[PDB]
RNA sequence: ACCAAAGCUAGCUCAACAUACUAAACAAAUACAAAAAUACACCAAAAUAAAAUAAAACAUUCACCUAACAUUAAAGUAUAGGAGAUAGAAAUUUUUAUCCUGACGCUAUAGAGAUAGUACCGUAAGGGAAAGAUGAAAGAAUAAAAUAAAAGUAAAAAAAAGCAAA
């Protein structure tokens, strides 16, 4: 819907940033269709400031999950993946609570990509990555 | 020749204020009041001009007979230029002779 | 001897270098004369040092180290200042009686203002001093014309910025009509 | 001392005495070279050659061989938004030069800490680290990364 | 016939001003996660089997 | 057409203007046109001892300021004249007619600081 | 340091004398002015530190700190509460921390919370028999203390450790006075034993 | 609202300041 | 689509009152070539206002025109005047306090010249400008928001023939 008022209520400060930017000028259709493995709680931490006395509660959730995720382009053009594929994710979704605070928000901090994360699916454009620009003088040199 | 492209605030007059509520209260102190006051009392305004009128000219020379030696220096000599000037030419020009 | 005018070598590159407080007036009422007198000494050699750092780190384009010290120092200074003056023009009020440390007149210049006219010392008394002989301390008839002028010009500025006044309350009582 | 009046001096008068001296200087380092004989002040426009030598001797204890002045004009040419001229003040200067073959030489008053520098690099070699962090991936095509999918 | 423009824009960071801050910056978050859990490396076998 | 905002300076005129930029004169020209210096004329700093002594250009911080009281001619009377005064009237010692006793200068032109025309700088 | 400001001058939040001002509101700005309701310095309840509900805006029926006030537009600041999202570091790749920041509030939308029951309520200026000022709440009929708050400095004078060129409190304190009818020059002259014959010649002053 | 107190003629005597310089010179009168 | 366009403030105007009427600020320096602590002197002063203009010219004359006495009448009367233009009284009369102060005044080509007697122009006396517009916050500039309407241009060169239209 692109409702950011709501969105600085449910997310944290350092997850806004991230999730608005790149979108703004698109148009997003996300649906939430199933969840296969009903969600886990794999980790709590706390940071103890000595300077402010506040702690920050921070809870990690693993969870599994049937998602469809479409992103047009400003034109109105496809350009990530289909509406009609519900399709199947992994993320690790870290929380965060500042506690001394009396208002208390439980926020959505972070998202945790694991290291060996199936490769997400392809683009639907072709993509050229440049070479080096070379001035006159300087020569290519080619690694094996 | 642009005009304003925003409405201005609606100015609100309330006509039951007080200065409007009692206006022209005293009008009729003379009949009323058994002739002590004229209406000419209830007049506020500058020295010269209470209960009296007149052309430019008049006004101007009236100013100067009543309050014209305590007048500043650049107003006086503003005034005198005024009658001056009113003198010659309510006096020589026109059409109607 | 040549040092003083620089900090301790221990504190050239630093940052933040911190520091008491400037003394109030009170601390120093307390002290005696040659107390003042000593202390005033020691406030000018760091006076100094702190405006020799100030041009070197113009010099150098870089931020002075905590520059507060520089305020502290000199209300110090001046405060000192205030207090010796006090006791002297405490004293003198007690000895002669006279308001001012230096002898002066109320005059009346060739523009026909009304001056305070400070005096000077002279080796020789004044009928006899051809350049003081040569002023004149009174107005000539045509300068009254220009003393009204005077007058009237700042009655207008006090008439127009009073009538300015009593506009800007009553557009505040349209806008806030809190009564 | 400076604003102040002195005594009309006649003859065999006292002895003219400061008490709470005025004054105030720059220790300042030149602009040009010069001889290890010699310091450099910025002093008040007031104060005479005789004045400064006696500064130095009775306050710092410093042997004076010589001193000498010039008088520095600051320029008046720059000018304000509402085009008056904005003056740098004019300002004395004072070359002293020292008796007993006394060598100065000023000093470096910023020396810098290693450490600090060091944490400057690894500080700058960091925030580099995370500007390429954030910096959007060539194959993805402008696709923004936060979904997982 | 001497007037110029205004207006050239600049972002310039300077320590000083950004020390002498009268209130401090309030944070409602903190940027970092401060201990990353790191999943086992067969997890996609062990989720098609329930307890 | 010159310049009328800019302050007259020495810098400015010919070579016979000279204008000082107001250091106070420390002699007179001699005989040979040479100049003459007059150790009276030039200002001796008095400086005392600092080095046996404690205060410091800096105070510390929890130490307390006070109640500000200017001193008035008033005050300085009473911690000074006061008590001398009672101590002779009590003894029935007092004299209106000399009060040099307690401190008071019925003339300044005797003494070498004096406070009315103001004989020293500082 | 005193900077005087122009006769007509906005007030920012940014302090008048830096770069975020100057950058605001370069050397010729006069804009239009901002109508100020007039508040006599003693008619002022509002100080920082001191516990407050908001009245007005999106977070409203909560309660904050105050952190700073600017007198000359009537503003509060309650730290974390009235607020609005903005980047602050900044290079060409890179768009970094968003912080959120407060928007300030005028006295009306703001009233200062009595300790007890922590409600909101109308402070009134009153004189008690110690000769003291307090302020007293109209609806609950208490009196609320004032906001003792930490200082620009950041210095706490009962932490310190002093420094080389610092003064004790017992030297400071310390009165070497004695308050006697001789100035200054006949003291320290007197004292340092310099002895002085010759007296000043006549001198004429007009 | 209610109305001012009406404007009224003082029928006691009046008396200028004969020591007032601001005071006209026809109250001053034998006539007056 | 450019160039542009729109704000409502800064302040002002005219009166009232009012105490009384050369503001503010003075540490030093200021009447040497003002802003330069310090040497035998001099110092100071007044003389009718004139003319442009009206008289259809101009010659006597020509209200007001830097001198306190106001107001209602007597009265534009008595008088004075190339008896022309015009000028013009008096005797004698009248005048009740103090509060109710403000605005059928201006809103940036207006209202003060005024953001300022500054810039700039004159050797000097002197003359004398123009200029402002975001928002609660810009300690909200990958910035957010409502005119896109003057002439001038661009988007888009022209095609026999003629006051350009009907
Ligand atoms: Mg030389
Ligand atoms: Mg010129
Ligand atoms: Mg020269
Ligand atoms: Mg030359
Ligand atoms: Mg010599
Ligand atoms: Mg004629
Ligand atoms: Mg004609
Ligand atoms: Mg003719
Ligand atoms: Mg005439
Ligand atoms: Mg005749
Ligand atoms: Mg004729
Ligand atoms: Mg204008
Ligand atoms: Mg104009
Ligand atoms: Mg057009
Ligand atoms: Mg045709």
């Amino acid at each position: 819907n692109s409702d950011h008022d709501r969105l600085h209520t449910l997310v944290t400060e350092n997850c806004f940033p991230d999730m608005v930017w790149d979108i703004r000028y698109k148009t997003v259709r996300w649906s939430f269709v199933e969840s296969l493995e009903p969600p886990q709680v794999v980790q709590v931490r706390c940071s103890s400031l000595m300077n402010q006395g506040n702690i920050y509660g921070q809870v990690t959730v693993r969870m599994h999950t049937r998602q469809t995720l479409a992103i047009y382009d400003r034109f109105g053009r496809l350009m990530y993946g289909q509406e009609d594929v519900p399709r199947d994710v992994l993320e690790y979704v870290v929380f965060e609570k500042h506690l001394v605070d009396p208002y208390g928000s439980w926020r959505m901090h972070g998202k945790i990509i694991p290291p060996w994360a199936p490769p997400k699916q392809p683009i639907l454009k072709t993509v050229m990555i440049p070479g080096p620009q070379l001035k006159p003088w300087e020569e290519f040199e080619e690694p094996q | 020749f642009h005009v304003r492209v925003t409405l201005p605030p609606r100015k609100v007059v309330d006509r039951w204020n007080e200065k409007r509520a009692m206006f022209g209260v005293y009008d009729n102190i003379g009949i009323l009041g058994n002739f002590e006051k004229h209406p000419k009392e209830l007049i506020k305004g500058p020295i010269w001009l209470r209960g009296w009128k007149g052309n430019e000219l008049q006004r101007c020379i009236r100013k100067k007979r009543m309050v014209g030696n305590r007048m500043f220096i650049d107003d006086l000599h503003n005034l005198n230029k005024r009658i001056s000037y009113l003198y010659k030419h309510f006096n020589r020009h026109g059409k109607y002779r | 001897g040549l040092e003083e005018f620089f900090d301790d070598p221990k504190n050239w590159g630093e940052e933040k270098v911190k520091s008491g407080a400037s003394w109030t007036c009170q601390q120093l009422r307390n002290k005696s004369n040659e107390d003042l007198h000593k202390l005033w000494y020691v406030l000018l050699k760091e006076r100094n040092m702190l405006l020799t750092l100030e041009q070197e780190a113009k010099r150098q384009r870089l931020p002075m180290p905590s520059p507060e010290r520089l305020e502290k120092v000199v209300d110090s200074m001046d405060a000192l200042d205030k207090v010796v003056q006090e006791r002297e023009d405490a004293l003198r009020l007690l000895q002669t009686g006279q308001e001012k440390a230096r002898p002066g007149a109320w005059r009346r210049d060739i523009f026909g203002r009304i001056i305070w006219h400070k005096f000077k010392q002279w080796p020789i008394p004044w009928y006899l001093n051809k350049k003081y002989n040569r002023k004149r301390f009174f107005a000539m008839p045509y300068v009254e014309r220009f003393v009204r002028m005077r007058i009237e010009k700042q009655a207008r500025i006090k008439a127009r910025k009073r009538s300015l006044e009593r506009k800007k309350e009553k557009f505040l009582q349209e806008k806030f009509p809190h009564l | 001392a400076r604003n102040v009046l002195y005594p009309l001096y006649q003859l065999g008068n006292p002895q003219l005495r400061v008490f709470r001296t005025n004054f105030f200087i720059q220790l300042v380092r030149p602009g040009t070279a010069q001889p290890e004989d010699t310091v450099q002040f910025r002093i008040p426009m007031e104060m005479t050659r005789v004045d400064l030598r006696n500064y130095l001797e009775r306050i710092y204890n410093v042997p004076v061989a010589a001193v000498r002045t010039r008088v520095q004009y600051g320029s008046n040419r720059r000018r304000d938004h509402r085009n008056i001229r904005i003056k740098k003040p004019d300002y004395k200067v004072a070359y002293v030069q020292l008796a007993l073959g006394q060598t100065f030489t000023f000093p470096d008053l910023f020396p810098e800490r290693k450490g600090a520098s060091v944490d400057v690099d690894v500080r700058d070699q960091v925030l580099e680290d995370q500007r390429q962090k954030h910096s959007p991936d060539p194959r993805r095509g402008g696709v923004p990364g936060w979904f997982g999918l | 016939s001497e007037k110029e423009f205004v207006e050239h824009a600049r972002k310039a960071g300077l320590v000083i001003p950004h020390e002498r801050l009268e209130r401090p910056i309030h944070l409602a978050c903190t940027a970092g996660i401060f201990d990353a859990y790191v999943p086992p490396e067969g997890d996609a076998r062990i989720s098609s089997l329930s307890k | 057409g010159a310049d009328r905002m800019s302050k007259w300076t020495s810098k400015r005129g010919p070579r016979t203007f000279c204008k000082g930029r107001g250091a106070k004169g420390t002699g007179f020209h001699g005989r040979d046109g040479k100049f003459v210096q007059i150790k009276e004329m030039i200002p001796e700093l008095v400086v005392p001892e600092l080095a046996g002594f404690k205060l410091k250009p800096y105070v510390n911080y929890r130490a307390p300021e006070g109640t500000d009281t200017p001193l008035t001619a008033k005050q300085l009377f009473l911690e000074t004249a006061a008590p001398a005064i009672e101590k002779d009237f009590k003894a029935g010692t007092f004299d209106p007619e000399h009060l040099e006793k307690y401190g008071f200068e019925p003339t300044q032109e005797g003494k070498l600081f004096q406070l009315y025309p103001k004989n020293f700088p500082r | 340091s005193k900077v005087t400001l122009p006769p007509n001058y906005r007030y920012g939040m940014s302090r008048p004398g830096s770069l975020s001002d100057k950058r605001k509101n370069p050397p010729g700005t006069r804009r239009r002015r901002v109508p100020v309701e007039p508040i006599s310095d003693e008619d002022w309840h509002l100080f920082c530190g001191d516990k407050v509900e908001i009245l007005e805006g999106k977070d409203a029926g909560k309660q904050g700190k105050v952190v700073q006030v600017i007198r000359q537009r009537n503003w509060v600041v309650v730290e974390g509460l009235n607020t609005h999202y903005r980047y602050v570091g900044k290079t060409v790749d890179y768009r970094g921390t968003m912080i959120p920041s407060e928007a300030p509030l005028l006295h009306n939308q703001v009233k200062l919370v009595d300790p007890t029951d922590r409600k909101p309520t109308d402070v009134e200026w009153r004189f008690t028999e110690a000769g003291e000022r307090v302020r007293v709440s109209t609806r609950s009929g208490r009196i609320i203390p004032k906001p003792e708050f930490p200082r620009a400095d950041g210095i706490v004078p009962e932490t310190w450790i002093d420094g080389p060129k610092d003064t004790s409190v017992e030297d400071a304190l310390e009165k070497t006075y004695v308050p006697r009818l001789k100035t200054l020059e006949e003291e320290v002259m007197e004292a340092m034993g310099i002895q002085e014959t010759r007296r000043h010649k006549k001198v004429y002053w007009y | 609202y209610r109305a001012r107190p009406p404007p009224r003629r003082s029928q006691e005597p009046r008396w200028p300041d004969p020591d007032d310089p601001l005071t006209p010179r026809w109250q001053l009168s034998p006539r007056y």
